[PDB]
């Protein structure tokens, strides 16, 4: 929604950090003696109402290059916000796109694509997917803002986060199905029983043949306290460029950031965790032409079942 | 094509070149209505593997999952069924004549290995256990169930009687002695061992293949300092010294390559001849430089080594 | 009177193989579904795309045959909890594959090993297919009595065998089995068949087993005893087990290689005959076994 | 399933009607004194087990002329029956090919493509779809078989059908699912109150640029007789090749033939019809990239609910 795309845009620290990676990167890129001669080829993919667009052009003004922009977004609602900046403001510098990023058939090869489209478990809104249907047109020694990104999980006691899971049962479906599917919450009565873990990492470019997004990973995590868990917080890191990074995870958060806020991964039956106990948990990242899904389960100090298999409660359009 | 089947099955088992020069084939239908076995003999290296220009060929009752020389006459093999199977050349070598059949293992025979003597035979099967065979008795003379799960591979000592290496499923390699009360002991030194080759001089230094490609070297003295190296990116299914006085390492793998290895395990050959699973290795006893390789693709490639 | 069947590893033409199995005396034959050394791949080429066929076709047997005789099993290279990434993505695909098989067979049952604790993704990869199409296939999980650790020769030099009662220890398989079953969410369609080792473990082990859906026994023809005539007999400790699970009425499954001069089944037909007759308590229920039904309340309703 | 695949075979007159039309195809196409200069390129798209290829052989021998067979299914448990026949039998003839027909990249382009995608409401198995995809490897002046075939609907009352219906509540989901999605159904004590008349209708080749499959027909049904509407009966006709035909409407029904029974679509609330009266109704034929369903409400004597708008209830998977 227009209000949606509003909320993203008040976030300062986040466009100042995407505009320093593209600085960087324009700089490494393009050297002082070729300033007038070479005009990058700048690509953002999934543009909404343009804030990486401005950033593009605020960093090309102070690394003092030449850019030729390109602003590629699906949503036709947003795109009509991007048109009138075009005419309006932007001009013959900024190329609108009305397409979906794996379809679009591009004139030539981008120098830079330059993406937001991470949630709060970083992979979770199909960033791995997306990129990699637009990497055909990034030049064969083109960089992908952001480069990195990486998913943490840590375990969690909130008998009153439990509660409100369980207050979402609706009719017409599983009447389980609330535990089996992530959402998004500012996490706050609550205790971490174990320090935040990597789960799945993703990089761009992919050059690799048999790529496979698809991933299974197993967390053993330390309990140095008597308690019950319920489930799982999931944070996320990812690496603009270089130095350049953006962080979820709290113990490394950036400060003032507004945009994400925790992932929680629920689990049906809470569990008894014994001091010096090890939490030992297992995550799949699924999928098939058509959907992505995580899949879960707890395997220490007991076993649960396979929390959401086959995407049955939860899956992730593609 | 001699008094023996028309038809040998697609998946290439086991290539053994004998003394002469004369080589051996191992073979079986592991897809199709029927999945029994066969065995071969190519008096001409080249003609391999067309069933019309052969000395002699057989049909097992079923799958042939191993096999091993036992002399110039006898062939020793591994069966799906269970069995352990000698099969003897007749007076002529236009004959395969089968003189055992032994059903003693409870699941696949999976590994085959003939004693130094020449007398017994060493077998490892998919039912965990191991036994010693006496090849003119016709019987088992010990059955050991010292692994936890299916025996990979079994390799008799080069030239030590009573000494054997075995390697399993449940990540152990046994060095065994039948002089001993407790005949196994397990080296020290990760990965599953899936291949196991003694080296031809050194009779206390072996390489062990491990399921994810990497290749080792051991030394059964002090079990720390392992030489290894990453040769294949799958499974290695198996390792063949060359005859030389000192010896070239050939690994084949699942990957669908053969690479021939120096004495420090660094590549000095490398073969993408093969499209399947490349099987067997045989050595040349005439020519040296020139190795065999029988495949799942049914091609028999002879290579030329740089040396 | 005892619900039998032959378990093969080996089974060079199936119709010959049933034929005999058959004329043996078995009810049913647990048969490989692709050649159990037929390793595929299904990542990297070139054996990726290998060709040819990839197991024998569905025309060989009946619907019938195919929906009441044969038992699938799942091949024994496939290890969905490999610690080697490309073992368990492949595995993951083949596991796939011959269950998909089986199911569209109309098999009965299809086979899978229980031997190491970590059963996590085989459990993941088993629940995902039970959630995908329409199969309704019983899966049987084949799980030893002991831990072939906890059977082995004591022949190991430097790695020997344990004398001391470890009391959590000794019940090891059960948990492997209940942490299957807590994976894959309790499911009806999965099941236990039983594999009874050559020396029974302490009472306690055996009674972990009890109130467990125990749908088939796997006796190995390497625990059976010779007799004075030279026929297979079982031992007093190993009959009274066969007991146990015939008021259970499982499957009894004979699996491995002939030891004796088919009588291994005569034996258990025997055993099966030679049981207590049905008192007149165990008559009347015969039928009413844990079928839940409700309490009548002669006051509100009128009987 | 293998035996699903096995009752398919075991209708003659199906099998026996395919090998005509090719036949009459092959004679059409090669003159008697070409019989040997050109081989035609035949192409079964969804072969199963085989039951077409053996009768695009059988329709060779007698229309005495050469063919190249090619077997492409992707059922990969029915591709293992196929690649058995084409050892054991067969031969270097047929060339089976493993895939999705929209995803295999073919050597050389059709003379033919046969196909048997037809479901009881003819494209209500995605046929339109799939020849759409294979289209593109079919000869400028090639020939698809079937070329056409056209659904049919017929008003419906039977109190016995509209219980059964009602019984199909299962837990877990919309109370009311059941009425908004077809059944296969060997109609049996029912009575059909107007004559079948013509839905939905599609040719092979589709030529046409901007092609679309999608649908919305407006029927207009009279009644003679007083009764109460529960459901529309659905039908199908298809033109193989020419006057070679199958059918499944009650009125031009080919007689023999298994393969198919009426479709039932059910409408929530029963309709009283006076007679004289004229039922109308009205079906749509919707899809997005992944999904292709129907929707469908009467509008008169009376209005009902739009039934399974969005495919909510039923969809069938792209
Ligand atoms: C296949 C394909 N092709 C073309 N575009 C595509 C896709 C898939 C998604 N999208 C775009 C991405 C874009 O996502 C954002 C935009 C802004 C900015 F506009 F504020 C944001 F702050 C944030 C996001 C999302 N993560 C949180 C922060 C949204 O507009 C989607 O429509
Ligand atoms: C995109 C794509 N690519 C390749 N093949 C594809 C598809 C989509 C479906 N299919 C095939 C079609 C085939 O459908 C049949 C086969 C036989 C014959 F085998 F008996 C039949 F009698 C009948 C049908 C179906 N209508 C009733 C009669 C089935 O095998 C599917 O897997």
């Amino acid at each position: 929604e227009s209000q949606t795309y509003e909320v993203f845009e008040k976030d300062p620290i986040k466009y100042s950090q995407y505009q320093q990676a593209i600085y960087k990167c324009l700089l490494d890129r393009v050297p002082e003696e070729e300033k007038d001669t070479n005009v990058q080829v700048l690509m953002v993919l999934g543009a909404g109402r343009g804030p990486l667009v401005n950033a593009s052009l605020r960093a090309a003004k102070q690394a003092d290059r030449r850019i030729k922009l390109y602003a590629v977004e699906k949503n036709p609602n947003a795109v009509v916000t991007l048109e009138n900046w075009q005419f309006e403001e932007w001009g013959s510098q900024v190329t609108v796109v009305s397409s979906d990023m794996r379809e679009w058939v591009a004139p030539e090869k981008a120098d830079i694509i330059v993406s937001e489209l991470l949630g709060s478990f970083a992979d979770n809104e199909l960033s791995p997917e997306c990129l990699d249907g637009a990497q055909h047109f990034l030049k064969d020694d083109g960089v992908s803002i952001p480069g990195e990104y990486t998913s943490f999980l840590a375990p969690i006691s909130s008998s009153k986060l439990y509660n409100e899971v369980r207050a979402c049962r609706e009719k017409d479906r599983d009447p389980e199905a609330q535990f089996e599917m992530p959402y998004v919450v500012r996490l706050h009565n609550f205790h971490q029983l174990s320090a935040p873990q990597p789960c799945f990492t993703f990089s761009h470019p992919n050059r690799d043949p048999m790529i496979d997004n698809n991933r299974y990973c197993t967390l053993e995590f330390p309990v140095e306290v008597n308690t019950v868990l319920h489930g799982f917080a999931g944070y996320f890191e990812t690496v603009l460029y270089q130095d350049i990074t953006l962080s979820i995870r709290p113990e490394t958060h950036s400060p003032g950031m507004f945009s994400w806020f925790p992932i929680l991964f629920p689990i049906k039956q809470p569990i008894t965790v014994r001091e010096g106990q090890t939490i030992c948990v297992r995550f799949w990242r699924c999928s098939n032409s058509k959907k992505v899904w995580y899949e879960w389960a707890v395997t220490a100090p007991v076993c649960s079942a396979i929390h959401n298999p086959t995407g049955r409660s939860y899956t992730i359009g593609l | 094509p001699p008094n023996a089947p028309a038809c040998m099955e697609r998946q290439l088992e086991a290539a053994r070149y004998r003394s002469d020069g004369a080589l051996l084939l191992g073979a079986s239908s592991l897809s199709g209505r029927c999945w029994a076995g066969s065995l071969w003999l190519f008096k001409d290296p080249c003609a391999a593997p067309n069933e019309g220009f052969c000395s002699a060929g057989v049909q097992t009752e079923a799958g042939v999952a191993d096999l091993t020389w036992v002399g110039e006459r006898g062939i020793l093999v591994a069966s799906d069924s269970g069995a352990v199977e000698l099969w003897e050349l007749d007076e002529n070598e236009t004959l395969i004549v089968s003189k055992f059949c032994k059903y003693e293992h409870d699941d696949i025979v999976s590994t085959v290995s003939v004693l130094s003597s020449g007398t017994q035979a060493v077998s490892g099967s998919k039912d965990i256990c191991i036994k010693v065979w006496d090849l003119a008795q016709q019987v088992v003379l010990s059955s050991y169930r010292a692994h936890a799960a299916q025996v990979t591979c079994v390799a008799a000592s080069p030239h030590k009687d009573s000494v054997f290496l075995s390697c399993s499923e449940d990540n152990r390699i046994l060095l065994w002695d039948t002089r001993c009360p407790k005949p196994a002991s397990q080296i020290g030194c990760g990965y599953l061992p899936t291949s196991l080759a003694w080296h031809p001089q050194q009779s206390e230094v072996f390489v062990f293949g491990d399921e994810n490609g990497t290749v080792s070297l051991v030394d059964t003295k002090s079990t720390s300092c392992v030489l290894s190296s990453a040769v294949h990116s799958q499974c290695v299914t198996g390792l063949v010294f060359s005859p030389h006085s000192v010896p070239f390492l050939a690994s084949l793998s699942e990957d669908c390559s053969l690479a021939v290895l120096d004495s420090s395990l660094s590549e000095l050959f490398r073969s993408q001849a093969h499209r399947d699973f490349v099987r067997d290795a045989t050595w040349s006893p005439l020519n040296h430089s020139l190795l065999t390789t029988v495949g799942w693709d049914h091609q028999v490639v002879h290579h030329v080594v740089p040396t | 009177r005892v619900s039998s069947g032959r378990d093969l590893n080996c089974v060079p033409e199936i119709a010959d193989t049933l034929g005999a199995v058959a004329k043996q005396g078995f009810d049913f034959l647990c048969m490989p579904v692709f050649h159990p050394r037929f390793k595929r791949e299904f990542i990297q080429e070139p054996a990726k795309n290998r060709p040819g066929p990839q197991t024998r076709s569905d025309l060989l047997l009946s619907g019938r045959d195919w929906n009441t005789l044969i038992v699938g099993k799942l091949s024994p290279w496939i290890r969905p909890d490999s610690k080697v990434e490309k073992i368990r993505r492949n595995s993951e695909a083949a596991m796939l594959q011959e269950l998909n098989f089986g199911a569209y067979l109309g098999l009965p049952a299809f086979l899978l090993p229980l031997n190491q604790e970590d059963n996590t993704n085989l459990a993941r990869v088993l629940t995902n297919h039970i959630h995908t199409g329409h199969h309704s296939s019983m899966f049987w999980m084949r799980v030893p009595l002991v831990a072939p650790e906890d059977l082995r020769d004591d022949i190991i030099e430097n790695a020997p065998t344990t004398h001391t009662e470890e009391y959590s220890g000794e019940e090891k398989t059960w948990m492997w089995w209940h942490n299957f079953r807590t994976l894959c969410d309790y499911s009806k369609r999965i099941a236990v068949a039983l594999e009874i080792g050559a020396d029974l473990p302490s009472n306690h082990v055996i009674d972990r087993w009890l109130g467990e859906p125990i749908k088939a026994a796997i006796l190995p023809t390497s625990i059976f005893l010779t007799n004075k005539k030279g026929f297979p007999v079982l031992s007093k400790m190993h009959q009274r087990l066969i007991f146990r699970l015939l008021k259970l009425e499982v499957q009894f499954i004979i699996t491995g290689t002939n030891h004796h001069s088919c009588s291994y089944l005569q034996y258990l037909e025997y055993l099966s005959q030679n049981r207590p007759p049905p008192n007149a308590y165990e008559l009347f229920a015969k039928g009413y076994e844990d079928y839940l039904q409700s309490p009548l309340q002669p006051l509100m309703d009128n009987l």
